[PDB]
Order: C-alpha cells, then structure tokens, then sequence
C-alpha cells in the first residue's frame, strides 16, 4: 500500500484572521505580504497533488481493453478486473479497498482532485489489460499480444527457471495463483493504516487550526465582533492586534507543517510511480523491490488517495 | 464589480462550483485547462471557451488469443531528453 | 549498421531543432528563488503596527524610551519575515537535494552503464545515454531501441517430435501459416527448428498446447 496524494485543502487567511471586519483587514495590511505568501504556499501544495496522481497512473497512452473471452490458461483475474455491473466500473478488490478507509464557514475549503475515482479506475484497468494481454511489451512500445501461459514462461526464464517447469506444472501454478488471490480478498474483508494515517494527520491539523480561533491570545475576547462592540476604536485596535498576531502564528504553523507533509507524500508518490514502471510495466531483478521472493509480475489496484500493488 | 459574467447565457454547475462564460460540449478531448473533477476547458472550436469531460487516451483492444503472437519486423532508434 | 547510424544521426537533429524552437524545470527554480528574495526585501517597507517602517524616522522623531516600543515592533516583524524566508529555503533545498541525488544515480546507471530498470533511462529499451551541461541542472539524452512494424503469427508452447516435447532455447516457435520456425523474440528472424536451437523435456502428453512439427538434426546427414 502506498499513499499518492493528500486532500487539496485551501484557506483564505483574510476570512480566517478577520471574518467580515474591515477594521481588522486594515490592521492586517500593516503586516505586508504574509497573507499573499500563505495563499501561494497552499496552492503550490494543491497543484502537486494532481501531478503526483498523474505520474503514478497516467503511464499508458492507449486505454487497453481486455478481450471478452477470458482464456488466460487457467489463471482467473475476475477479482482484479473491473465489474461491468457496478455503478463505478471498478474491481471487486477495489470496491473492497474503497470501503475500508473512513468548518467551511471559517474560510477553509477543499478543492476536488482533477481525476475522479472513475478515471483512476479506468487507468488501472488499462494497465491490467496491457500486462495480461501483452506482457511488458506495451511499456516499451506498441502492445504485442502473446498467450498468457507463454508470457508466464518468459517470467520463469527471468527468475532462472526453465520454461518446461511452467508448462509441466501449469495446472498447479494456476491453482496456487487463483487460491492466493482469493486469500487476499478474504484478508481485505477483515488494514490500510498507511492511507488512514495520512487522512488522520490532515484532519488533526485542520481541527487544530479551527480550535485556535477560540483562543483569545490575551485579548478581552476571542470574538472580534464582541471586542468591536464593547470598545471605542483606539482601544479596540490594541485588542484586535493581539488576535491578529495569534491567528497569524497559527496559520504560519499550519502552512509550515503542510509543506513538510507534502514533501513526504511527494517522495511516496515518486516511489509509487517508479514501482509501477519497474514492477507492473516490467519484471524486476531488484531484491525485495516488488515484494519478497523472486518477482514474476504485479497488478495495480486503485485506493482512496493511494495505490495497492498485488506482487 | 463586473455585471457581465452574472448572465444566464453559458452557465454550468460543476463539482468544482459554478462556471460561467464557457460552453459545455458532449465531446471529449485531452485536458487543456484543468477545472477539476474530470472537467477541463479549452479555446478549441467563430471560437469560444468550451468545457468538456477529458478523454484519458485512445481506446484500444489487443488482439489476444490462446495461440497468437505479434513479433516486431523492424526498429526505431529514438533519442529523448530528460 | 548504416540504417541504425542514420536513425541516430537524424534523431540528434530533431533534438537540436526542438531546443532551437522547454527548460521549464530549470527556469521555475530560478523564478521561485527570485520571488522569495523579492518578497523578503519588500517586507522591509511594511509597518508591523509601528508608526513607520523607517528606523531613522522613528529615532529622529521620538524620545528613546518610546522609540524602544516602536523599534521592538519592527524587530519582531522583520525577524518573523526573515525566519519565514529561511524556513522555506530549507524546505526547497531538500527538494533540490532529492533532485540532485536522482541526477547522480541517473548518471551512474544510465551514462556509466546500461539499465534494465523500465523507464528509468527514457522510454523503450535503454541502449545508452549522454550528459549535457545546463545552468543549475543537467540534461540527459537517452538513446533507446523501440520495436516497430509488427506481424501476427500463430505460436505454440512446444513442438512434439519422436514423442518428445521440444522447447526453444532462446526464441519462440512461430508459423507463417504453413511452416514452423524458431525466432528471437524482439526482432523477427525465422530459423529452421533443430536439435541445436531447442531442448527436450518429457513426452508430449503434459504440455497444454503442443504441435506435431518435425525437428531437424544436423548430425543425421553424414555417412561415416
Ligand atoms: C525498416 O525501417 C526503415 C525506416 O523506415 C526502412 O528504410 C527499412 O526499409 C525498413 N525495413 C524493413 C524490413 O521494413
Ligand atoms: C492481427 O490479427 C487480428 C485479427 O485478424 C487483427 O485485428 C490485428 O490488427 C492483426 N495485427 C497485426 C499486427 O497485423
Ligand atoms: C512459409 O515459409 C516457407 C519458407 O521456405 C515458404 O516456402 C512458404 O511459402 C511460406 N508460407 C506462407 C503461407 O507464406
Ligand atoms: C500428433 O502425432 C501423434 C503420433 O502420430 C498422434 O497420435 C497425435 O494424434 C497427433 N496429434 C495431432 C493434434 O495431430
């Protein structure tokens, strides 16, 4: 399991710091560029999430389709291929994954991702159809068809086992594969802690940023309409400046930690993009890079904000 | 501030909010300007801003069978920058 | 060799005129650093709630005891501006460091070697790469082999001959519709199926798809 993106959150620092108050706004102008520099940072985080998603999933030019007749030499891919009967054209195991993983008025917002889950399911189905029908060939150039058992015999030569060891055992090998897929499907019906932690960390940060609006920072009140209702302007200003400085420090803290989270999500997305080229579009000789044991092949499945590889 | 672009002429609700001044079309193209939630916009058209659901690529069905193979008969040397 | 050399020489021409036509990755690190400095300088003219943003116009105007609280606001806002700039430079430097580590390993594995890692050294099968210098960066020209002009053939896992199953040593068995050949897999080059480009394992019963073609033996024709 690898995380690929995080939620494209955005904050208007003027509404966050000041709400409707023009008095607060004219004081906030004395701090210069800070609220512009913060918006620049969050929008930089946001466009990177679409870039992360594109670099993992958009590795195919063609949208490859499976043939209608599933004659794959006894290997059964039904649990990983898309169900045509569902509202989303999504895999049985992808539906199972999408079931496991679980303010705006303050100037907080969430922007939608550029690719929908339908589009990410389309790309992963195209990568599946490419590998199942054409081996690694669609990664290097045009997809060249090859019979699936003959493709698996090349993959045995790739690990230093002769082709006849596959063909003499093809029934057993297909049964061990079909059984192992069924075991994954049972195991997932039991976790996606790698993905759920990214959701929890971001929710914890927004929850804290909202909670800080209730702090008074040594002012008479944390409600700036109450301050501005009780005091005349020269005394209201020194109270509002205490809220402005406390709320700026709260945003500055939040944006700094979002920049640091985005950097490790970017590293995880670069790893996932590399892992799709080397483990899905090819056979890897790198030890433990594509799971434990000698790598034969692997299949991508989409997950909310992430990717799952079946090695 | 600017009463044009309040108009009902070309209006389109999207999951990215409300888009005004762009013509929604039933076709699909590669993403030119990203709007969000699968929607993109472009000038491609006597010419206008269109809005569309993006295409992901050309659809292709591989000629798979239990006894068919495709073999290359030539090659291209290609050079590419990074 | 002539055809391969012409395809290479031609492809270098396409790079040369494409660069004569972008370097957006190198330009946008220059733009980000310029914008951050321009912002840091522009913060100096802001008041941070003091009576002015110019120290001499505090000091020449006020008594020292009241100047201290005006100065202290400028100290605070400037210090916070500086501290913000340095934090964003530390974060951006970590991203450039990751890019330089990628470029360094990419030079070892793509220039000083040949890589079997799919898509690490450009698209298609990696032949070799060449470095070129660029301002604050590097350019790799990756040279790759891309297969072209496919043909369909029928194929089989094995040949059955003399009741023995024969498998290809390197290639695949293919048929043009009437005859069977063995070919290398990445480039069509059909050859007669023989004892010397195949090997045997077991009888013909176990293999799922298997076909009854002859296998030739080059040591059979000799008479002594
Ligand atoms: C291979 O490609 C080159 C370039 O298109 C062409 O000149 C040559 O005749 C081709 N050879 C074959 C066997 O198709
Ligand atoms: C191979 O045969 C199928 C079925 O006739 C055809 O659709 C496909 O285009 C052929 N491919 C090539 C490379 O000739
Ligand atoms: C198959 O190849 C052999 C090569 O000698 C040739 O005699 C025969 O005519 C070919 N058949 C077809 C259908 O091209
Ligand atoms: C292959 O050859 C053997 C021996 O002549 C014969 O028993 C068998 O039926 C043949 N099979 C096919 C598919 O021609």
């Amino acid at each position: 399991i690898l995380p690929v993106s995080m939620t494209k959150t955005s904050v208007d620092c003027t509404m966050y710091i000041c709400g409707d108050s023009t008095e607060c706004s004219n004081l906030l102008l004395q701090y210069g560029s800070f609220c512009t520099q913060l918006n620049r940072a969050l929008t930089g985080i946001a466009v990177e999430q679409d870039k992360n998603t594109q670099e993992v999933f958009a590795q195919v030019k063609q949208i490859y389709k499976t043939p209608p007749i599933k004659d794959f030499g006894g290997f059964n891919f039904s649990q990983i291929l898309p169900d045509p009967s569902k509202p989303s054209k999504r895999s049985f195991i992808e539906d199972l994954l999408f079931n496991k993983v679980t303010q705006k008025f303050n100037g907080l917002t969430v922007l939608p991702p550029l690719l929908t889950d339908e589009m990410i399911a389309q790309y992963t189905s195209a990568l599946l159809a490419g590998t199942i029908t054409s081996g690694w060939t669609f990664g290097a150039g045009a997809a060249l068809q090859i019979p699936f058992a003959m493709q698996m015999a090349y993959r045995f030569n790739g690990i230093g086992v002769t082709q006849n060891v596959l063909y003499e055992n093809q029934k057993l090998i297909a049964n061990q594969f079909n059984s192992a897929i069924g075991k994954i499907q049972d195991s997932l019906s039991s976790a996606l802690g790698k993905l759920q932690d990214v959701v929890n960390q971001n929710a914890q940060a927004l929850n804290t940023l909202v909670k800080q609006l209730s702090s008074n920072f040594g002012a008479i009140s944390s409600v700036l309409n109450d301050i501005l209702s009780r005091l005349d302007p020269p005394e209201a200003e020194v109270q509002i400046d205490r809220l402005i400085t406390g709320r700026l420090q709260s945003l500055q803290t939040y944006v700094t930690q979002q920049l640091i989270r985005a950097a490790e999500i970017r590293a995880s997305a670069n790893l996932a993009a590399t892992k799709m080229s080397e483990c899905v579009l090819g056979q890897s000789k790198r030890v433990d890079f594509c799971g434990k044991g000698y790598h034969l092949m692997s299949f991508p499945q989409s997950a909310p904000h992430g990717v799952v590889f079946l090695h | 501030t600017w009463r044009v672009y309040s108009t009902g002429s070309n209006v389109f609700q999207t999951r990215a909010g409300c888009l005004i001044g762009a013509e929604h079309v039933n076709n699909s193209y590669e993403c030119d300007i990203p709007i969000g939630a699968g929607i993109c916009a472009s000038y491609q058209t006597s010419q206008s801003i269109i809005a569309y659901t993006m295409s992901l690529g050309a659809e292709n069905s591989v000629a798979y069978s239990n006894n068919s193979i495709a073999i290359p008969t030539n090659f291209t040397i290609s050079v590419t920058t990074e | 060799q002539k055809l391969i050399a012409n395809q290479f020489n031609s492809a270098i021409g396409k790079i040369q005129d494409s660069l004569s036509s972008a370097l957006g990755k190198l330009q946008d690190v220059v733009n980000q650093n310029a914008q951050a400095l321009n912002t840091l300088v522009k913060q100096l003219s802001s008041n941070f709630g003091a009576i002015s943003s110019v120290l001499n116009d505090i000091l020449s105007r006020l008594d020292p005891p009241e100047a201290e609280v005006q100065i202290d606001r400028l100290i605070t806002g400037r210090l916070q501006s500086l501290q913000t700039y340095v934090t964003q430079q530390l974060i951006r430097a970590a991203e450039i460091r990751a890019s330089a580590n990628l470029a360094a390993t990419k030079m070892s594995e793509c220039v000083l070697g040949q890589s079997k890692r799919v898509d690490f050294c450009g698209k298609g099968y990696h032949l070799m790469s060449f470095p070129q210098s660029a301002p604050h960066g590097v350019v790799f020209l990756h040279v790759t082999y891309v297969p072209a002009q496919e043909k369909n053939f029928t194929t089989a896992p094995a040949i059955c001959h003399d009741g023995k199953a024969h498998f290809p040593r390197e290639g695949v068995f293919v048929s043009n519709g009437t005859h069977w050949f063995v070919t290398q897999r990445n480039f069509y080059e059909p050859q007669i199926i023989t004892t010397d480009n195949t090997f045997v394992s077991g009888n013909c019963d176990v293999v799922i798809g298997i076909v009854n073609n002859t296998v030739y033996d080059p040591l059979q024709p000799e008479l002594d």
